């Protein structure tokens, strides 16, 4: 297995702000990181995959980059729509693992 | 499987050239395993990786691999299915689950499953046509080829005890 | 288009639970399906994967032999059976339709998530 | 003339140093033996024909 | 005279559009090929006999 | 030369236990191995025999279907799995290497004993 951590675990932010969320794996997961959006009481949705390719239907506010043991996710110009918990997924090896989740608040 | 037919194919092959499958196995253990081949050291067969779970008891990933035949010669492709001595051994090596292997080409389709209760490797083979793609589906207990084979010039496979 | 799931269930310890998800729209043979636990306020845990093309399965050692997954092509159902239930199994169980994108590791890409089924054991 | 009628390409069917399913092996042995008698007959007959023709 | 020796009822043994167990198929192919050589030999010999007899 | 065993374990009733013994020196194929219980101040009880040459096993009816023995030739390990644990199973479990001397009855000759593993169920 591979264990990773998200940073920060939570943020206080306002609309129009730029937010960056990162993941730090115990070992290289060269490019194998997905990011998901979860709303409370609901299933999560895929935002970006392969650490750089957006899922269809995802707005331009979302983008990301990174490799090896450092990965990033950035959201530009926050809207009310964007206040959710964001999760990492390591597709590198079995068993597959997920991050702690990063929540956006005001 | 169909060992005699395969052996005869080699007997008239002219010799074997080898070429890499180009298969990348991220997160999968491909290290030496068996002591049976100690003559060259404790390792598995020179050109076929066991593809064990990254760690003992860990789940095997569901893999899909594909190889397109780049040349005008048919490719001889061999893959193995590992039959463990018992369920516990299979679990250690490939993790828990219903192990299923599927092999497909434009003119071939077959599914396999290992049967625990005896240590054995079952080798299965396919002749892949040019411009075709052999598709493999792995759920564990799959000994993957690192290289495939091409035939070169009509040999005569003689079985004999005489000196040269 | 959709994955929908059976209603929440309550089970006694040592009992078994079956959680069902139904798929509407696309065929099942084009995708792999995964079961992921959403622990009650804790992180996600991978349970296993099923390949509907031949019913092949693989499970994490954390669940090991406790889990049996199977599929029904005629009804488009992915129901999972979990045996030897414990109080620690209380969680929301999700069906995920994973697109086979990460050919390098066989890694899942969770394209579509199910509603989630709450299972309570006590 | 005789050589041109016999010089044919042959391959191993039986794995001499190992074992083949006995039921099939019995069919193969029977078949080969029967064919051996057929070819032995053909050989004796052909040689006899050639000998008679040589005398003639 | 030749026709009466060849005009026989035949049936399919091999499923040409499908596959038969290769071990048996190898026996059948070998058998048919061997028989083809036997019949080819018989045909060449018989025709040669008829040709020699025609000349005679 | 030696048989060594895994550390003592504590299990809850209804759970399973796995007890491991490792063999050093001689190959496993030359000997048969037996599991014998040393009840806590009571006499010895035969559990069963395993033949590592093909993993064949035989068990006393006192344990019946509760016991599954298996061997691992690559690590030289003889681990045994006992299911449906009861409070009566608290005991020291021994691995014994038995020389095939009594060809008349298939009887064991306990040439070498393991360290013994204490298993407590409660
Ligand atoms: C093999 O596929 C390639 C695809 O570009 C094609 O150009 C080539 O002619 C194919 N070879 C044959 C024998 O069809
Ligand atoms: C076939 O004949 C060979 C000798 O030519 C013999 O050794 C072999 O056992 C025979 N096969 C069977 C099935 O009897
Ligand atoms: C038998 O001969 C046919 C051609 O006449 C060939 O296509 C077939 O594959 C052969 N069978 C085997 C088992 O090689």
């Amino acid at each position: 297995e591979i264990v990773m951590t998200q940073s920060p675990s939570s943020l206080s932010a306002s609309v129009g702000d730029r937010v960056t969320i990162t993941c730090r794996p115990s070992q290289s997961i060269s490019t194998f990181l997905n990011w998901y959006e979860q709303k409370p009481g609901k299933a999560p949705k895929l935002l970006i995959y392969d650490a750089s390719s957006l899922q269809s239907g995802v707005p331009s506010r979302f983008s990301g980059s990174g490799s090896g043991t450092e990965f990033t996710l950035t959201i530009s110009s926050l809207q009310p729509e964007d206040f959710a918990t964001y999760y990492c997924q390591q597709s590198f090896s079995t068993p597959y693992t997920f991050g702690q989740g990063t929540r956006l608040e005001i | 499987t169909n060992e005699e037919s395969l052996r005869q194919i080699l007997r008239r092959s002219g010799g074997i050239g080898k070429e890499s499958m180009g298969f990348t196995y991220s997160g999968i253990r491909t290290n030496g395993a068996t002591s049976a081949c100690t003559r060259s050291g404790s390792s598995f067969y020179a050109e076929m990786k066991w593809l064990l779970s990254n760690s003992d008891n860990a789940a095997f990933p569901q893999m899909t691999k594909a190889y397109r035949n780049p040349r005008n010669k048919p490719a001889l492709i061999i893959w193995g299915v590992h039959h463990s001595e018992s369920v516990s051994e299979q679990t250690k090596l490939y993790g828990s689950g219903n192990k299923l292997i599927t092999v497909r080409s434009s003119k071939y389709q077959q599914s396999f499953t290992p049967n625990p209760g005896a240590r054995r490797i079952d080798f299965h083979w396919l002749l892949l046509d040019p411009n075709d793609t052999v598709t493999f589906t792995f759920n564990g207990a799959f000994i993957a080829p690192d290289r495939t084979s091409f035939f070169r010039g009509e040999s005569l496979g003689v079985q004999s005890d005489a000196p040269l | 288009v959709q994955l929908v799931q059976s209603g929440a269930e309550v089970k006694k310890p040592g009992a078994s639970v079956k959680v069902s998800c139904k798929a509407s729209g696309y065929t099942l043979t084009r995708y792999y399906f995964h079961w992921v636990r959403q622990a009650p306020g804790q992180g996600f845990e991978w349970m296993g994967i099923i390949n509907p093309n031949g019913g092949g399965t693989s499970y994490a050692q954390k669940f090991g032999d406790r889990v049996i997954m199977t599929s029904d092509m005629s009804t488009s159902t992915i129901y999972m059976e979990l045996s030897s239930l414990r109080s620690e199994d209380t969680a929301v169980y999700y069906c995920a339709r994973d697109m086979p994108y990460y050919h390098d590791s066989g890694g899942p890409l969770f394209d579509l998530w199910g509603q989630g089924t709450l299972v309570t054991v006590s | 003339r005789l050589i041109g009628k016999t010089n044919q390409q042959f391959e191993l069917i039986d794995n001499e140093f190992n074992e083949i399913e006995q039921q099939i092996g019995n069919v193969i042995n029977w078949t080969r033996d029967a064919m051996t008698e057929i070819w032995s007959y053909n050989a004796e007959l052909l040689v006899a024909m050639e000998n008679q023709h040589t005398i003639d």
